């Protein structure tokens, strides 16, 4: 039997499915989510990583011209000085008193740690949402998981679920992502070969193992200090350490929806968006005939307590005039309502306690108990206490239903105002009615 | 790594205050679950007290360490939700408040043009029926007309 | 704690003397047993219990 | 959960305050006074004999 | 409350009764270890200062 649903998207909601095939018992079908995990595609333009300021030993010659060639190495600074003197421990370096030459090379390469501390950075697009979902119904309590999209079928007890795509397309990571060893950031990070000195991309390679380097980080080597050998380098920090002290606020700490940001196979888990359309393909062996199940006549619902809390604070019983003791679904055909319990017990004595959870001031559903409907109008009072550790167990439905308390009124002072209106309108036309003649 | 200590917390109206102590300086990284974040990440370094909002979306803070812990916000308010409209009109006003003083503004404001047009209608119809009397010249106004409408008092 | 539903009260005897000179008879219909808080929100009566 | 009741203030009288906390069974409360002292502050101007 | 003033309280100097709530939330002990964790609101008398 094909059926079709939805369920809320929030991790932890008891979705009860109610399945009524004329001439079977009806059946419940309770999931949950225990799991969601919305993974972005990857590209991998580039990583960044700190960098070690490589520079030899200088070359200064004794009374001889020397020039060095520019070699493609990353951010190459070759510079020849003249009149230089060194002087060592000892004493001077070279007896020619002025034309010694010094020769100063400086050149910059990835750390020695990169492969380990390294900030990725990549475009997402996409995302491929997959779930694990907790499936019970008569004997059968399975978890599985499912990738959310009009392809995975899992079956599960003989039944047959696909879980369509999500009713949203939202994603919380934008089109350029970063990524450091446990966090994401969502920021422009500059293309290769565009990358300013300092701020962060100063250092950029394609993948972790690549020789290519590409980097401006502003080596504008100086000229030395007299009698006394050294290379003088300036050169702007690494702009890694820049991005570590000034990250921002990272996405883990922002992301909307309140989901959470894993890292290694990158992902948002449990990101409570949108529903998620599931379609079921149940066989007949799965459900109850009508012959071998309690039939239930007569059958009128009356609250005992309703509290909206987020808890399953309302509480309502069923009386009824059953024939056997056996157990059948029980289901609030509205989502102003939803039952904690999914299979209730029939005795001979007429009467089963539910538990419905509500967030109305008035809640009015259809209660369906074993192929009997009846309805059920409450009056709910608002709940004391003001912050619970533990999320809502309702679809938060607030519009109260006619005849409640409230809107009543509304429909009272409506028709009695509107009733005068009228009789103004009726009175109206009787005068010119008896005017026009 | 340490643990910090667990904040004492006192509960508001949407709203929470932790009383937050630690030994050496702390993250506190409070985010609502919602449409917009209204995240905020601050250092601790002296004992303090912060309100945080608790829509009823949900909030999550973390302290230190700790893992992160997740508060959501009852739909408690003020007022008897099934007595007299005063009290209604308090209840939804706790509630949600800026819509249902917008609702309510609608509802009376279509009370009020009920009225008036009614009240318009009604003094019309006077108008059609004793204007055809005020320019005879013989001023009857049979007492019938003149006590189901209140009439000009013609003077004789 | 037991859901009670459709609670009708009737008074058996009513004499106002100092003491618990009233006796009054609760019909209901319960779902299991158990004990449970009962008040008379007005202090024209008292319980005892 | 905070609550605010008033007892009168005579001993003996068993005093049932309702306390309900809606989402929960409501609690009857019951408490009585079995002696109040209303113990003056002094100051022993002086003696005689 | 903890934390605040008032987190130790005494009726005199000498006096042996004492309120206290300091929130001591001892936890599991670590693997391996004799220990006894305890996570406690700071002595509400140095806030206090
Ligand atoms: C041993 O020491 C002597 C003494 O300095 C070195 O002789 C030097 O040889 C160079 C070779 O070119 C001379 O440099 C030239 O000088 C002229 C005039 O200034 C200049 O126009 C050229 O462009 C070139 O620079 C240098 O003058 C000369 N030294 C002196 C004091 O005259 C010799 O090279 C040293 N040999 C070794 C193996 O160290
Ligand atoms: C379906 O089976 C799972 C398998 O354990 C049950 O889940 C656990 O139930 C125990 C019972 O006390 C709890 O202590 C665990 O915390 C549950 N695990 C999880 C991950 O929630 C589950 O309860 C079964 N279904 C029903 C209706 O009992």
């Amino acid at each position: 039997y094909e059926h079709s649903t939805v369920m809320p998207n929030v991790v932890g909601f008891p979705y009860k499915a109610h399945i009524e095939r004329p001439g079977y018992s009806p059946l419940t079908l309770q999931m949950q989510v225990v799991e969601t995990s919305l993974e972005p595609t990857l590209n991998l333009e580039y990583i960044t990583c700190e960098y070690k300021t490589v520079v030899p030993s200088p070359y200064v010659k004794c009374c001889g011209a020397s020039e060095c060639s520019t070699k493609e190495k990353p951010d190459y600074q070759c510079k020849v000085y003249t009149g230089v003197y060194p002087f060592m421990w000892g004493g001077a370096y070279c007896f020619c008193d002025s034309e010694n030459t010094q020769l100063s090379e400086a050149y910059v390469d990835r750390s020695d740690v990169c492969r380990h501390d390294h900030a990725s950075a990549y475009k997402a697009h996409t995302a491929s949402l997959k779930a694990k979902v907790r499936v019970m119904y008569g004997n059968v309590n399975q978890t599985v998981d499912v990738y959310v999209n009009g392809d995975h079928a899992v079956t599960i007890g003989g039944t047959q679920f696909i879980f369509g795509p999500l009713s949203s397309a939202w994603t919380p990571f934008d089109n350029k992502i970063v990524v450091y060893k446990d966090e994401v950031f969502n920021q422009d990070f500059p293309p290769y070969g565009s990358g300013q000195p300092g701020r962060f991309g100063d250092i950029q390679s394609r993948t972790v193992e690549s020789n290519d380097l590409y980097a401006n980080t502003a080596l504008k080597l100086a000229r030395p200090s007299p009698g006394m050998v050294h290379v003088p380098y300036t050169q702007t920090p690494s702009g890694f350490k820049y991005w570590l002290k000034e990250k921002g606020t990272a996405l883990n700490t922002k992301a909307p929806f309140g989901c959470q940001i894993k890292t290694n196979p990158v992902r948002a888990m449990n990101c409570a968006v949108g529903n998620i359309p599931v379609s079921m393909n149940l066989p007949d062996s799965a459900f109850t005939r009508i012959v071998e199940a309690p039939t239930i006549i007569d059958l009128t619902c009356t609250v005992a307590t309703c509290t909206h809390s987020s808890d399953f604070g309302g509480v309502l019983t069923l009386t009824y005039k059953t024939d056997k003791n056996g157990d059948c679904s029980v289901h609030s055909h509205s989502n102003v309502a939803t039952l904690q319990e999914a299979t209730a017990k029939v005795k001979t004595a007429g009467k089963v306690t539910l538990h419905f959870s509500t967030a109305s001031a008035s809640p009015s559903f259809v209660v369906s108990l074993c192929s009997a409907r009846a309805t059920c109008s409450a009056s709910c009072e608002p709940p004391k206490d003001h912050i619970v550790p533990y999320a809502a167990s309702h679809s938060n439905v607030v519009f109260p239903d006619m005849s409640g308390t409230a809107l009543s009124w509304v429909q009272k002072i409506s028709g009695g105002l509107g009733a005068f209106a009228i009789g103004a309108i009726l009175v109206l036309v009787v005068v010119t009615c008896i005017g026009l003649r | 790594v340490p643990m910090a200590r667990e904040p004492t917390v006192i509960h508001g109206k949407r709203e929470v205050t932790l009383h937050l102590h630690p030994d050496h300086p702390t993250l506190f990284s409070y985010r609502t679950l919602g449409e917009d974040p209204q995240y905020h990440e601050e250092w601790v370094t002296a004992a303090v007290e912060r309100t945080i909002p608790v829509p009823v979306d949900g909030m999550e803070y973390h302290w230190g360490n700790n893992d992160p812990v997740r508060l959501w916000s009852q739909l408690t308010t003020e007022g008897k939700p099934h007595g007299w409209p005063h009290q209604i009109v308090q209840y939804y006003y706790g509630l949600y408040p800026a819509a249902t003083v917008s609702a309510v503004v609608g509802m009376s404001l279509l009370a009020l043009i009920s009225i008036f047009a009614s009240c318009y209608m009604l003094v019309a119809a006077r108008s059609k029926c004793l204007t055809p009397y005020a320019l005879t010249p013989g001023a009857a106004v049979p007492w019938t007309l003149g006590i189901l409408c209140c009439a000009p008092r013609a003077h004789a």
